[PDB]
């Protein structure tokens, strides 16, 4: 026994865009790390192909945090929508194990084909 | 020497490791041999070769500093000899 | 019945034997690595349900390969059958079988693999990282398996020892082959892995000893070209190993094949910046963190460790002629030079200096000082040396004839000794008796204590573990306060010692430390912090009395290391011997009861208490590369405002170019020192502090980690271990929230107390029965898989009477 | 009685070292081999013989005027 990732960590949903200035309001959904010590999002997953940045605003409210987006996924789910294929987008730099947290719990919660 | 500046003109970008200087340009050759079984392997009659290039062996001598000919060194007169003996040779060409 | 058998081997060599009862399980000690939510852990726990069968080589003689086969469940079996399914046509993963059996009237199933070895790499990492020489039965007959050794060579006693029987290297390094093979075949399995889409968590006790892979039973699936392998625990914990036994080793040959003559490099190419990569891209291809071939790109210290710890393993495989310094042809007032322009460590890749000045006009008293001390132009321009007395790579000769330097005897105080037999002492019988006396040398006694540097082996260090013990032995030194001072602020006891080689050819220190004004020493010391300045250090004898007939070596550095070293690190040094209460306990003294204070510090508030004491044999020499370059890191992170990060690079550099590779002048001809602290330079009584506590840090973690963690009864201490792996293993940046509780841990249930590598430990002792803190034998595995060297039991004391401290 | 063994080992090394012995290196070498089995013995009969082999060393030479030296 080793198992990849005992219980999992949530859903939201966030904004994203394809340059700096074009982070538009909520148009993506991410899974993200609850830490004491601040807020660590881990995978967006939008239909939208070409994403390439997305935004938040710190809790403070003054600051706000550009995150860059890695070539994207493609994958699909099961539901009653029916076939709807979506594109699994990662932050830059994601480490692998963070990778295998959220590929298990999507496999798991969510259908696929 | 010569031969430094030949080396230092191959390099790619002049830099050469001090390791080699002299490995590669060296004139003499100093030997240190603990006992006659390590004297038979290396510095063995009077020619050797070491470092890929050709030696001829020269005044030999002991810890004492005192000159030791080359037919001393045997195997039964060896237990009668000071025993760092320190060989020197110089490069041929 | 017997069915079973003959349906087991199928339609291969149907020679089964069963290796136990018939129908039922067979239970063996094997050592895994768990992490469910409920326990983590690399320890030996009970392995139940799996028939092992052995298979007969011809003659009727029994074959190292077995089948396995387990009985599980029903939704494992299919989900495994479909992962195998999909994984089949890898070359690295062992032929499953699938069957259903009955035992009963029930079909069980079962998954019948085929050609096993008995053990798994699992065992051998465990077997040699956690050694006990009173029973290492499974390390004698994996050793005596693979034609490494044979059975009589264990009748040789001491024969696991390191110092004494220096042959048992060439005994461990016959294990090179099967390793490399495992890494090449993982590299093969990871391929699979992700071209499959699988994703899956690797682990050592699924890998037998020949390389294919097993237990699919953790798996997911994902779409195909998006699978992911993780591999953080497995080459981490595998890490040590590659260097007790020369893993690479086969990657010196024409072809890396072992039956091939040796790949002949270029003399003067020294760059080798290509191959690290290929390397790193061939062996260690999913290890998903940036590597930097040469360090002076690295963002900060953590990563210098994670980098400097690669290139320790793969600057073995390229010549030693090439290391050193980079030398380079300089006009000088039409002259022309040859001065050092940078420098190659085995540790750090190249480092180039940045403020060269090529044609220079006139040479200032710095740049005379600091061309002066500079091996580059003393050994181009000295006869060739080849030493036949010992194994370290000589350089050169700087004269004609060697020198020998004998140790005289003492004299004789006779009237102190009439005095003594007149009051009736030294009489036979009595418990008083003379045994510390002034021993005498040969002539070659300097080369001969020189030569134990042959002790000191390229060693790995388990990375993401020492990235968290640094994080404690940090947290313990957090009460003081340092920084860079000025030249008018340096204090210096004893200004008449000598200024090493060549400065004590004309004056003590302190003629040096006069000539500079106060601007020439700060000019210096801002200098270094952009070049790299190597140095020539002098070796001399103690003459001192002893109990032992060893001669002791010290070395004299010269004055261009110390004299902006002090500057650099005084204000901390001072710091430190300035506080009382804390662990390190230099400056404290003993009189005016100081020795009282310090025994009721360390007892602190330990609940059953128990004293622990140890001394390490040949400390300085049997020091590996990366626990003094860890140590000069932890003792220069308080420079946080004073310099930059390129500054305190280059101050490192300098450190590693001065005092751990530096060519020692023992003699009358330049040697090359291979690792190791020299004992002479300013900071050595520290840098050993810090040694001693990383040990002791690094014993607490591997026997808590290691322990069976479903007999564990206290729940807090559970959770730790827990926490304590998951920040090890799975997680990349520190946290400093379970720093703070595992060394409030450490210093509530192990008391210490430290000067340079004498330590005293006062530690509860019901939970040290418990493995849940370090014990006497930790230390010993520890110094054994870390240190090369076997701590003998001669020399660790354990009292349980505090009265008597 | 050992001690003095130990004691008297010490005097006359000093005494050979400068007599101007350590000229030649084989004669140095097993002096000082000789001294440190001395020292380091543990019984009084092999210390003597190895103390009768180490004084003939000294009466080899003819530096030392022994029946001056002996004066009662
Ligand atoms: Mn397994
Ligand atoms: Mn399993
Ligand atoms: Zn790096
Ligand atoms: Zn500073």
């Amino acid at each position: 026994n080793n198992e990849l990732s005992p219980v999992a960590l949530r859903q939201m949903s966030c904004a994203a865009g394809t340059t700096q200035t074009a982070c538009t309001d909520d148009n993506a959904l991410a899974y993200y790390n609850t830490t004491k010590g601040g807020r660590f999002v881990l995978a967006l997953l939008s239909d939208l192909q070409d994403l390439k940045w997305a935004r938040f605003p710190k809790s403070d409210g003054t600051g706000t945090i550009y995150t860059e987006l890695e070539p994207p996924c493609r994958f699909v789910t099961d539901t009653p929508k029916g076939p709807k294929v979506k594109y699994l987008y990662f932050i830059k730099g994601l480490n692998n194990l963070n990778r295998g947290m959220v590929l298990g719990s999507l496999a798991a919660t969510v259908r696929l084909q | 020497n010569d031969a430094l500046n030949n080396i230092i003109n191959n390099a790619r970008d002049g830099c050469v490791p001090l390791n080699i200087i002299p490995l590669t340009t060296a004139a003499k050759l100093m030997v240190v041999i603990p006992d006659y079984n390590t004297y038979k392997n290396t510095c063995d009659g009077t020619t050797f070769t070491y470092a890929s290039a050709l030696w001829e062996i020269q005044q030999v001598v002991d810890a004492d500093s005192k000159i030791v000919q080359l037919s001393e060194i045997s195997m039964d007169n060896s237990p009668n000899l000071a025993w760092p003996l320190i060989v020197t040779a110089l490069r041929a060409n | 019945a017997q069915s079973f058998l003959n349906r087991v081997c199928g339609v291969s060599a149907a020679r089964l034997t069963p290796c136990g009862t018939g129908t039922s399980t067979d239970v063996v000690y094997r050592a895994f690595d768990i992490y469910n939510d409920k326990v983590a852990g690399f320890a030996k726990f009970l392995k139940t349900n799996c028939c092992r069968f052995q298979e007969k080589d011809e003659d009727d003689n029994l074959i190292d390969s077995y089948f396995v086969v387990k009985r599980h469940t029903f939704s494992n079996y299919q989900h495994e059958e479909t992962i195998y399914n999909l994984l089949k046509d890898c070359p690295a993963v062992a032929k499953h079988d699938f069957f259903k059996f009955r035992i009963d009237g029930d079909m069980v199933p079962h998954i019948s693999r085929q050609r096993l070895t008995k053990y798994t790499m699992a065992d051998l990492v465990y077997a040699l990282r956690h050694f006990d020489e009173g029973n290492c039965d499974t390390l004698k007959e994996i050793l005596v398996t693979y034609n490494c050794c044979d059975d009589d060579y264990f009748n040789k006693k001491d024969w696991y020892d390191f110092v004494e029987n220096p042959d048992i290297l060439r005994v461990y390094a016959n294990l090179g082959e099967r390793v490399r093979q495992a890494l090449l075949k993982t590299v093969q399995f990871c391929d699979a892995m992700r071209n499959a889409g699988i994703v899956g968590v690797l682990t050592l006790d699924n890998q037998d000893l020949n390389g294919n892979w097993y237990d699919f039973g953790d798996f997911i699936q994902t779409t195909p070209g998006s699978g992911v392998p993780v591999v953080d625990s497995y080459y981490s914990l595998l890490m040590p190993i590659l260097t007790l036994t020369r893993a690479l080793t086969a990657e010196s040959h024409v072809d890396t094949d072992l039956t091939k003559p040796y790949i002949k490099w270029d003399l003067l190419k020294y760059d080798f910046t290509e191959e690290r990569l290929k390397l790193f891209d061939r062996y260690f291809k999913y290890w998903d963190q940036t590597y930097h071939p040469n360090c002076v790109n690295c963002l900060d210290d953590r990563c210098i460790l994670h980098c400097a710890n690669f290139n320790v393993l793969f600057s073995t495989v390229f010549p030693p002629t090439s290391f050193g310094p980079l030398v380079r042809k300089i006009f000088v007032d039409g002259v022309p030079f040859v001065v050092s322009t940078g420098y190659h460590f085995r540790e750090l890749g190249v480092v180039h200096n940045q403020d060269v000045n090529l044609h220079s006009s006139r040479l200032s008293f710095k740049e005379l000082l600091v061309y002066a001390a500079d091996p580059a132009m003393h050994a181009a321009s000295g006869n060739l040396l080849l030493d036949k007395r010992t194994t370290c790579f000589s350089v050169a000769a700087l004269t004609n004839n060697v020198a020998f330097q004998t140790v005289k005897p003492g004299n004789f105080n006779k009237d102190f000794y009439d005095f003594a037999v007149s009051k009736g002492f030294f009489k036979e019988g009595s418990s008083v008796e003379l045994k510390h006396f002034f021993f005498a040398q040969d002539g070659n006694a300097a080369i001969s204590d020189y030569d134990y540097y042959r002790y000191n082996l390229p060693t790995m260090c388990d990375i993401r573990q020492l990235l968290f013990v640094v994080e404690v032995v940090d947290k313990y030194f957090d009460c003081y306060d340092g920084g860079c001072i000025n030249a008018n602020q340096v204090i210096v006891n004893n200004l008449d010692k000598s200024a090493g080689f060549p400065f004590n050819k004309w004056g003590k220190a302190r003629l040096y430390y006069d000539s500079m004004s106060y601007e020439d020493q700060d000019a210096l010391f801002a200098y270094t912090k952009r070049n790299v300045i190597p140095t020539i250090t002098q070796m001399n004898l103690k003459y001192a009395i002893s109990a032992k007939n060893r001669a002791r070596t010290v070395a004299g550095v010269s004055i261009c290391s110390t004299m902006t070293n002090r500057q650099f690190h005084q204000k901390l040094l001072k710091s430190i011997a300035a506080t009382r209460g804390a662990t390190v306990v230099i400056g404290t003294s003993k009189f005016y009861g100081g020795w009282h204070n310090m025994l009721k510090t360390v007892y602190s508030d330990v609940e059953n208490p128990h004293l622990m004491g140890w001394d390490y044999p040949k400390c300085d020499r049997a020091m590996p590369n990366m626990l003094r370059i860890m140590a000069s890191l932890v003792l220069a992170r308080k420079h946080t405002t004073c310099c930059s990060l390129s500054h305190r690079f280059y101050r490192l550099a300098n450190e590693c170019a001065q005092v751990l590779s530096e060519m020692v002048m023992c003699g009358g001809s330049l040697y090359v020192k291979p690792g190791g602290t020299s004992s002479g330079d300013a900071t050595t009584a520290y840098a050993n502090s810090v040694f001693n506590i990383c040990q002791a840090v690094t014993a607490n973690v591997n026997a808590l980690l290691s322990t069976d963690g479903n007999k564990i009864a206290d729940k807090y201490v559970r959770n730790l271990q827990h926490r304590l792996y998951e920040c090890l293993y799975r997680n990349r940046d520190v946290d400093t929230d379970f720093v703070n509780e595992f060394y409030a841990y450490l210093r509530k249930h192990f008391s210490m107390m430290i000067l340079s590598d004498d330590a005293v430990v006062c530690f509860n002792s019901t939970y040290a029965s418990q493995g849940l803190v370090a014990s006497i034998k930790n230390f010993k595995s520890v110094l054994y898989y870390q240190n090369n060297v076997f701590m003998s039991e001669a020399k660790c004391w354990t009292e349980t009477d505090l009265t008597k401290g | 009685k050992m001690s003095d063994v130990k004691c008297t080992s010490v005097v006359l090394l000093s005494v050979l070292q400068q007599l101007r012995v350590e000229s030649s290196s084989k004669l140095w070498a097993q002096c000082v081999q000789l001294h440190n089995d001395i020292l380091l013995a543990k019984d009084t009969t092999e210390a003597f013989e190895k103390m009768v082999s180490l004084l003939s060393v000294l009466l080899s030479m003819q530096g030392a005027v022994d029946i001056n030296k002996l004066c009662e």
